[PDB]
């Protein structure tokens, strides 16, 4: 006298299954990104300004060495 | 002794191209939840050798309707130019020291488009012709913008000498000064190397194989070698242009290691990009390069001309 055994869902039911789209925001604001970009640009401009002025002075020194050696 | 230097530049570049293909396959595989070549040699390290040996022992085909001279010449020109573009690069010392090295790369890159043009036209098949015309459109799209970007960036270097770029970036990377130009330069290098999402000349899903559809065995291998050598060369040029490694005159291999690491990072970024985006349409590529990149590039060219005078920051050289 064996009872019926068959593939059935568990008593109660199965757990919920997600189906809706899940695309989070995961980002900053436009103002923040623009601000960081401009800040990086300004820092780079300042550094290159100092470096290029120093390079101009070094080139002047090299040219003076050449001038002293020319005669 | 200069011949030995030529060989020491040429053979390692070809070796790096061969293994770049293995790296490209593995990176794409792991980004696609698979493994890629791991059977032919430990970790697939012998796969490029098997590919090279298979390709050069396979029968090369000469199409009946083809023009024989251009058909044979085009791959030779492609591979020779790809090898030639490496000679002025400072790592940290160039094999050839040019006053205008940047102009040299510009001219040779402009002459490398003819291998795809002559190959496609001399194949005398319809898909090859469509690929060649797509190459024409691609060059028309990117050339002017790339040249103006190069000029705007080099305005802060003071010359077209490539080694001077090391001196310019002794304290700071040029990407912190011209990141808006760096982004456009990176996209234009993707467009110039016929890489995804700008791989229209081949266009496997649309044109079967594009300009090289009729090529087989060794000539096809040379076209592939030229393309991947161009990838590595362009990324090395970008690394020199925007990420300047510090150079110690008594310790140059430190610079060499730094530069190679940056070049590998940029090449891996190329492979990463190929695995993430759909292909452009070639009219859409032309519109992107002429309606967005061109106006911004012109404005930034004016800005980078005015800025050094504005702040008294003109570079040294005449
Ligand atoms: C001074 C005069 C100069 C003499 C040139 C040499 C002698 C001429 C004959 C040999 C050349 C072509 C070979 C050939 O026809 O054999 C076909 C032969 C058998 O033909 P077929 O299957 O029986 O029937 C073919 C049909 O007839 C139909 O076949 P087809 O339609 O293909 O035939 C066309 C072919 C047939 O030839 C002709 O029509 C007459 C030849 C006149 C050519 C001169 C034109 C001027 C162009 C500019 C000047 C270049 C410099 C020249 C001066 C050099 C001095 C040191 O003409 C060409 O296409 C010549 C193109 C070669 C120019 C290479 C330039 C490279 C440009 C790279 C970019 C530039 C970089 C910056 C600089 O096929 C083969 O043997 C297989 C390979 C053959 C070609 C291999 C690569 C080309 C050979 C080197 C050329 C020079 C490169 C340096
Ligand atoms: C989405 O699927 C696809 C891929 O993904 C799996 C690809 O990889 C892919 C690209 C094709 C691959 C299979 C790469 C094939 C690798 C080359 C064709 C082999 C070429 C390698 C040699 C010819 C270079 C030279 C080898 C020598 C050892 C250099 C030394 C030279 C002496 C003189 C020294 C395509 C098109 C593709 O569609
Ligand atoms: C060893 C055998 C050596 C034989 C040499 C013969 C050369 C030759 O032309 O043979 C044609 C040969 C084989 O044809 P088949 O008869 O079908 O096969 C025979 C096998 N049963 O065809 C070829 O491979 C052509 C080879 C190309 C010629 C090599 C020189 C090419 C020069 C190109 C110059 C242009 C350069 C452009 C770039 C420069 C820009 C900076
Ligand atoms: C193809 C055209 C190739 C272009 C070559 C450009 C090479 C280059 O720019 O280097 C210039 C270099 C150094 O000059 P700078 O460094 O700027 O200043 C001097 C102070 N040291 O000058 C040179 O050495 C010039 C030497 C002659 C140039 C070579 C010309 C070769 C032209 C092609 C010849 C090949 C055969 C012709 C037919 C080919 C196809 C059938
Ligand atoms: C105080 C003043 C100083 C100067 C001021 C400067 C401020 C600059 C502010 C803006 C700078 C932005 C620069 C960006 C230039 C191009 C941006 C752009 O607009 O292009 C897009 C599109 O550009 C793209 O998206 C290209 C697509 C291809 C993507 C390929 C891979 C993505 C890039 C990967 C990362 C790149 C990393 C670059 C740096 C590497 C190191 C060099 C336009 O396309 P559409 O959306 O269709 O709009 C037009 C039609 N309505």
């Amino acid at each position: 006298a064996s009872k019926v055994k068959q593939d059935m869902p568990p008593p109660g039911g199965y757990g919920p299954i997600d189906y809706k789209r899940n695309l989070p925001r995961r980002g900053l604001s436009g103002y923040s990104m623009f601000a960081v970009g401009i800040g990086t640009l300004l820092f780079g401009y300042w550094s290159m300004m100092k470096w290029n002025r120093e390079r101009r002075r070094l080139q002047i020194e090299d040219f003076e060495a050449r001038i002293a050696l020319m005669p | 002794m200069f011949m030995i230097n030529i060989l020491s530049l040429i053979i390692p570049i070809l070796l790096a191209v061969a293994f770049l293909t293995l790296v490209e396959r593995k990176v794409l595989g792991y980004m696609q939840l698979r493994k890629g070549p791991n059977v032919v040699g430990p970790y697939g390290l012998l796969q490029p050798i098997a590919d090279a040996l298979k390709l050069f022992t396979k029968e090369p085909l000469r199409p009946a309707t083809s023009s024989i001279s251009m058909f044979i010449i085009a791959p030779i020109l492609a591979l020779s130019l790809a090898l030639t573009m490496w000679v002025p690069l400072p790592m940290p010392y160039p094999l050839i020291n040019m006053n205008l090295g940047v102009l040299f790369m510009l001219a040779m890159s402009s002459l490398a488009v003819y291998s795809i043009l002559w190959s496609g036209w001399a194949s005398n098949s319809k898909y090859a012709l469509i690929g060649a015309l797509r190459a024409v459109a691609q060059t028309i799209s990117y050339e002017v913008t790339l040249a103006i970007i190069l000029l705007s960036v080099l305005l802060m270097n003071g010359s077209y000498t490539l080694s001077t770029l090391i001196t310019t970036q002794e304290h700071i990377w040029m990407i912190f000064t011209s990141w808006p130009l760096a982004m456009m330069w990176f996209i234009s290098t993707l467009a110039e190397t016929n890489r995804a999402p700008f791989d229209l000349t081949e266009g496997e899903s649309e044109l079967v194989s594009g300009f090289n559809v009729e090529y087989a065995a060794g000539p096809f291998a040379m076209f592939f070698m030229a393309e991947y050598a161009n990838i590595i060369m362009m990324n090395a040029f970008t690394a020199i242009l925007f990420l300047g490694a510090s150079h110690d005159p008594h310790t140059p291999e430190l610079y060499t290691i730094n530069f190679v690491l940056k070049t590998l990072a940029l090449t891996i970024t190329f492979l990463w990009i190929r695995a993430s985006y759909p292909r452009f349409r070639y009219d859409q590529l032309m519109h992107l390069l002429w309606k967005s990149f061109l106006p911004l590039t012109l404005a930034l060219c004016m800005w980078h001309i005015s800025l050094p005078i504005m702040t008294a920051s003109i570079p040294p050289q005449s």
